[PDB]
């Protein structure tokens, strides 16, 4: 399972 | 800003054996960027029904593919991969050996 | 019966051809297991081994909003890290991102990892604390300074203690007929004259998973490190990996030479020789 979180760099 | 040129292997999924059908294999590697063209070629002339691998990278960042179709090796029918990438000139193409 | 699940992610712009691709891909140890394309004519998360295929539809539902919603996240990255870079808008810039957690033996978490790169450079890792950052320039630091403003760390550190070991755990099981058994190399020595005064010779591995394997030739009981040719481990497209070494030797001092072979799916190390 991918980590559930995108943040923008 | 750094660009690296491909690493290329020809070689066959199974040891090569006349009239047995394998697979021809082409595998770029250590370059960047991700665009890059291969082609199998035999007796010089494009390959048509040839898969890939999905795009991915080794630890250091650089991508690489695996091109591959199937095929029945001869004694004289030659087998080739040609590729171009930005760091090319022009298409570099790399003959099949089977000691190799 | 060391294990790691990685996903690496691609994002690439490509001014004058549309908006950035965005390509993840998961694995464990050497076997890809998912894939996500926004350039795919219907972007979804698509099962790349059997293993995964039982997941339900509930799964394959969350793997594809969150790498639809990175498809657009890393548009902006890209865009903020051109600013960052002062970079005119002709260029073509890549993003690559790779992250997941390894196992131990005893199936414990061994460490976590989470890195970033920009045109195939470092640009941001976090450490191996899983609470803060090394930043490999000033621009990198400007995303430090964002990563710290949203907890990234923290929640990463929750990720890759929790979900992450869990799911690796989860994927072990479901395939463990090919996940957790290891294919020995099948070995020879070939012997090529290059001269009448020298030879080749070329230790062989094929048909071995995983991937890791020490290939080395001795003379005389001590390594030739130098005087090797090792070519890279390649992919025979059928899950398992091939490996030559060759040394050129005077001729006839082949049988002082030995061919070692280390891979985690043996009975022993192996020793080789030409036999003629």
């Amino acid at each position: 399972l991918p980590f559930e979180r995108a943040t923008v760099m | 800003m750094i660009q690296r040129t491909p690493k290329i292997q020809v070689y066959s999924r199974h040891p090569a054996e006349n009239g047995k059908s394998n697979f021809l294999n082409c595998y770029v590697s250590g370059f960047h960027p991700s665009d890059i063209e291969v082609d199998l070629l035999k007796n010089g002339e494009r390959i048509e029904k040839v898969e890939h691998s999905d795009l991915s990278f080794s630890k250091d960042w650089s991508f690489y593919l695996l091109y591959y179709t199937e095929f029945t090796p001869t004694e004289k029918d030659e087998y080739a991969c040609r590729v171009n990438h930005v760091t090319l000139s022009q298409p570099k193409i790399v003959k099949w050996d089977r000691d190799m | 019966g060391s294990h790691s699940m990685r996903y690496f992610y691609t994002a690439m712009s490509r001014p004058g051809r549309g908006e950035p691709r965005f390509i993840a891909v998961g694995y464990v140890d050497d076997t890809q297991f998912v894939r996500f394309d926004s350039d795919a004519a219907s972007p979804r998360t698509e099962p790349r081994a059997p293993w995964i295929e039982q997941e339900g539809p509930e799964y394959w539902d969350r793997n594809t909003q969150i790498f639809k919603t990175n498809t657009q996240t890393y548009r902006e990255s890209l865009r903020n890290l051109r600013g960052y870079y002062n970079q005119s808008e002709a260029g073509s810039h890549i993003i690559q991102r790779m992250y997941g957690c390894d196992l131990g033996p005893d199936g414990r978490l061994l460490r976590g990892h989470d890195q970033s790169a920009y045109d195939g450079k470092d640009y941001i890792a976090l450490n191996e604390d899983l609470s803060s950052w090394t930043a490999a320039d000033t621009a990198a630091q400007i995303t430090q300074r964002k990563w710290e403003a949203a907890r990234v760390a923290e929640q990463l550190r929750a990720y890759l203690e929790g979900l992450c070991v869990e799911w690796l755990r989860r994927y072990l099981e479901n395939g463990k007929e090919t996940l957790q058994r290891a294919d020995p190399p099948k070995t020879h020595v070939t012997h090529h004259p290059v001269s009448d005064h020298e030879a080749t010779l070329r230790c062989w591995a094929l048909g071995f998973y995983p991937a890791e394997i020490t290939l080395t030739w001795q003379r005389d009981g001590e390594d030739q490190t130098q005087d090797t040719e090792l070519v890279e481990t390649r992919p025979a497209g059928d899950r398992t990996f091939q490996k030559w070494a060759a040394v050129v030797v005077p001729s006839g001092e082949e049988q002082r030479y030995t061919c070692h072979v280390q891979h985690e799916g043996l009975p022993k190390p192996l020793t080789l020789r030409w036999e003629p």
